[PDB]
């Protein structure tokens, strides 16, 4: 049974490109505050580089028949070849529309895409037809499919320019082929239990220290060390990790136990990470690789491997709770279990050793969705106001 | 039909042809541009191993820019819906305009002909029209700019004047003469500029009302139309819109700057012919519109009170027309609609009026000149 896609579902716009005879797969991505325009993230190579799908995910609000959008204009269902859907940023909350204004990339028939506060008008609209004719106008759209893209309000296709130097979205003429992953379905979504692409604080077993690194002393290199902390950090922004799984498709799946994932600081925008000297640090995205950055969750210390059981398409079923599991951290190429090391604002040490300590447990806790999207935000306007303080002061 | 065919357009661009593909174009004008030269240079624009022998390309490119601006302006939606507000309509248009540039149509206007001239034997030597440049493509773009764009500010009214209109309307009086008169050239222009322009500034008429910085060019398009009214070649359906639309035009016209052009009234209407006609129902509607301003001594708050120059000019005006028709045989036509202007201008003159004892000395020789009248 083929599942299909329905509204109020999380997906990603991914379209495939074939720069220099090779395929790499591209999610059309974009950040809320500031650049309203549309960019694109490569996900070909996750295994070197993290993709950042929380600034690709979009939602299905409303899908409506052309003439009910005429209608409404004039004033859970499954999406249909033909209809016309609004897509919300998740992370913005802002729509995407034709932004009617053009950067002039060499296409003067050229419309910019972004995002829009306003859902009114029919610029954030848009509607999907059908890629070839296995599909056709009014049948159900499948999770994979091949979807061309019309704007409501100029009548031109989502499309990928080759054109300029580096790849960009534009509405134009030229139509460009787009698939739609399934990130996560709020419905099915099980309360009280993990979710992958969850912006979560990592409380230690004694429940009053966080996994943290050092405080905002200015000191970016000093920022990378990572330990334990307690007392007011559990209610600040520099304890909130963001747990990214290693696949596209269905992130937004219920994480179980000996899944690998990415442990990503929210604030410094750095992944964790293990150094051969057994030492944490904090690692970019340019060299945040799976061989050092992946990380499971164990019921216990015991040392029987779970082996390999494949991913399961959908949503899947929910293991690890919030706030009464306990879970154990373990690097999966080392085999190293997360520990405290004890040596002696608490400041606690953390660095893995393969026997460990026997209080290794760790809750888990959910940040507010307020308290994430102040982080990310944070995040954004430090780097834009140190590019400045750097233009300035050249 | 017209929905459809757009959309069908956009959707396989390449029939707006390689400056408006998009990729890699320069764009309408500097399509027209290019066409010039090709048209200039014989072997880009012949085959070299009139039209049947020899389809001149630059003419072909430049013909067909026009007739694909012409089709998408005659796809432009009626104006009522978009006053009712339609959606449809609202995105054609809005479609339309993105495809084309109100730029590029303006720089094609603004683009010159090439007159035709007289040579060292007394030969008027004729460009050859089917070769290069023609009125008509100017007309599909004042037609696109009127039906997609909109005509509705009146600093954009002036700009496209001075920029495009006016040069033409001169160069059609340049050729109003009699020996060169007969060349086709000056018929495609009467024929686009009574068309194309001239009915254009006949619906801007109400926009022509705050023009009273820019007296120069108002001045000068008044008396270009005047000057083109007093041709022999205009065709009676021509001479019909060119009466109407400076009626119009000088009805909503501030009523100081059209002394300029009440100066050569008052020389060409005693004459009393069959010119005479559109010259004084435009004297009888504008007396009549503005008899307060010289009667009163005060006059209009906003149009303030006549110099006595202008009053000098309409006694002289007055007594001349009186004579004439005095000592004119009578004409059924001309005596009733003469009536009405003598009427208006007695009515206009303050009874008190001071004729002035200042005579005019060394008046424009170009006014007394009747022999081209330059």
């Amino acid at each position: 049974e083929i599942q299909f896609l329905r509204t109020d579902d999380e997906v990603v716009l991914q379209c495939t490109a074939t720069i220099h005879k090779e395929q790499q797969k591209l999610c059309l991505a974009a950040e809320g505050f500031g650049n309203r325009l549309c960019f694109l993230e490569s996900t070909s190579n996750s295994k070197n580089v993290p993709p950042d799908l929380s600034i690709c995910t979009f939602v299905l609000e409303q899908s409506l028949s052309v003439r009910a959008l005429q209608e409404m204009l004039a004033n859970h269902r499954t999406l249909l070849y033909g209809h016309a859907i609004l897509l919300r940023h998740s992370y913005s909350g802002m729509y995407l529309c034709c932004l009617s204004t053009s950067r002039s990339s060499t296409d003067k028939l050229a419309f910019d895409v972004g995002l829009q506060e306003d859902t009114t008008g029919e610029a954030c609209w848009w509607t999907i037809h059908p890629a070839s004719k296995q599909r056709s106008e009014g049948e159900k759209v499948r999770v994979g499919d091949d979807l061309i893209l019309v704007s409501v309000s100029s009548e031109r296709y989502l499309h990928l320019s080759y054109g300029n130097g580096s790849l960009h979205v534009d509405a134009a003429f030229q139509q460009t082929l787009w698939s739609v992953a399934p990130i996560s379905s709020g419905s099915e979504a099980a309360q009280g239990y993990l979710i992958g692409g969850d912006v979560l604080r990592l409380l230690h077993g004694h429940m009053d220290e966080c996994l943290t690194v050092p405080s905002g002393e200015h000191g970016e290199e000093q920022r990378r060390t990572v330990h334990y902390e307690g007392g007011a950090v559990s209610v600040h922004a520099r304890s909130l990790w963001r747990l990214e799984t290693l696949r596209v498709a269905w992130s937004g799946s219920h994480i179980r136990w000996g899944q690998p994932f990415r442990l990503r600081h929210v604030t410094t925008g750095k992944y964790l990470s293990l150094m051969e000297d057994k030492n944490l640090l904090l690692m970019d995205k340019e060299k945040a690789d799976v061989k050092s950055t992946a990380f499971t969750f164990r019921s216990s210390k015991e040392k029987l491997d779970v082996g390999v059981r494949k991913e399961v398409d959908g949503m899947g079923t929910s293991e690890i709770k919030y706030g009464d599991s306990v879970c154990y951290i373990q690097h999966v190429d080392t085999g190293l279990w997360l520990t405290y090391q004890s040596v002696d604002s608490i400041q606690r040490k953390a660095i893995m050793h393969h026997e460990g300590h026997m209080d290794d447990g760790i809750s888990l806790s959910r940040s507010q969705h307020e308290e994430s999207r102040t982080a990310r935000v944070i995040r954004s306007t430090v780097f834009l106001f140190n590019r400045f303080i750097r233009g300035l002061d050249a | 039909n017209a929905n459809v065919v757009v959309r069908l357009l956009i959707r396989r661009p390449e029939c707006f042809g390689p400056a408006l593909r998009g990729e890699g174009g320069n764009g309408l004008l500097a399509a027209m541009e290019e066409a010039i030269k090709i048209a200039e240079d014989p072997s880009r624009d012949g085959p070299s191993p009139e039209e049947d022998d020899t389809i001149h390309m630059g003419n072909a490119i430049m013909t067909f820019y026009s007739a694909l601006i012409d089709l998408l302006g005659r796809c432009a939606p009626e104006m009522h819906l978009i006053h009712a507000g339609k959606g449809e309509a609202i995105r054609i248009r809005s479609i339309l305009r993105s495809l084309i540039p109100l730029g590029d149509l303006v720089g094609v206007i603004s683009i010159a002909f090439q007159m035709p001239t007289i040579a060292k034997d007394g030969n008027v030597v004729e460009p050859d029209m089917s070769a290069g440049f023609c009125p008509d493509h100017k007309a599909a773009m004042v037609l696109f700019l009127d039906r997609v764009y909109g005509i509705e500010v009146q600093d954009f009214l002036l700009h496209l004047l001075e920029v495009g209109f006016l040069p033409d309307l001169r160069a059609a009086a340049s050729l109003d003469t009699a020996a060169l008169s007969a060349t086709d050239m000056a018929l495609a222009l009467n024929r686009y500029l009574c068309t194309a322009v001239l009915p254009l500034l006949t619906r801007c008429a109400p926009l022509f009302a705050g023009t009273e910085h820019h007296a120069s060019l108002i001045d000068s398009l008044l008396h270009t139309v005047y000057r083109l009214s007093k041709g022999c070649s205009l065709t009676k359906a021509q001479r019909d819109s060119i009466e109407v639309c400076l009626l119009s035009i000088c009805g909503q016209l501030r009523p100081s700057m059209m002394q300029h052009l009440l100066r050569r009234l008052v020389f060409d209407v005693p004459l009393l012919n069959e010119h005479a006609k559109m010259p004084l129902k435009l004297l009888t509607n504008h007396y009549e519109r503005c008899w307060k301003y010289y009667c009163l001594p005060g006059g209009w708050g906003n149009f303030g009170a006549a110099s006595e120059e202008e009053l000098h000019l309409s006694r002289k005006l007055f007594w001349g027309i009186f004579d004439a028709l005095s000592q004119k045989k009578y004409e059924q036509e001309l005596f009733k609609l003469a009536l009405p202007c003598l009427s208006a201008v007695a009515g206009a003159l303050p009874p008190d009026y001071m004729e002035s004892n200042y005579v005019s000395m060394m008046e424009k020789q170009s006014s007394m000149d009747s022999e081209g009248n330059f």
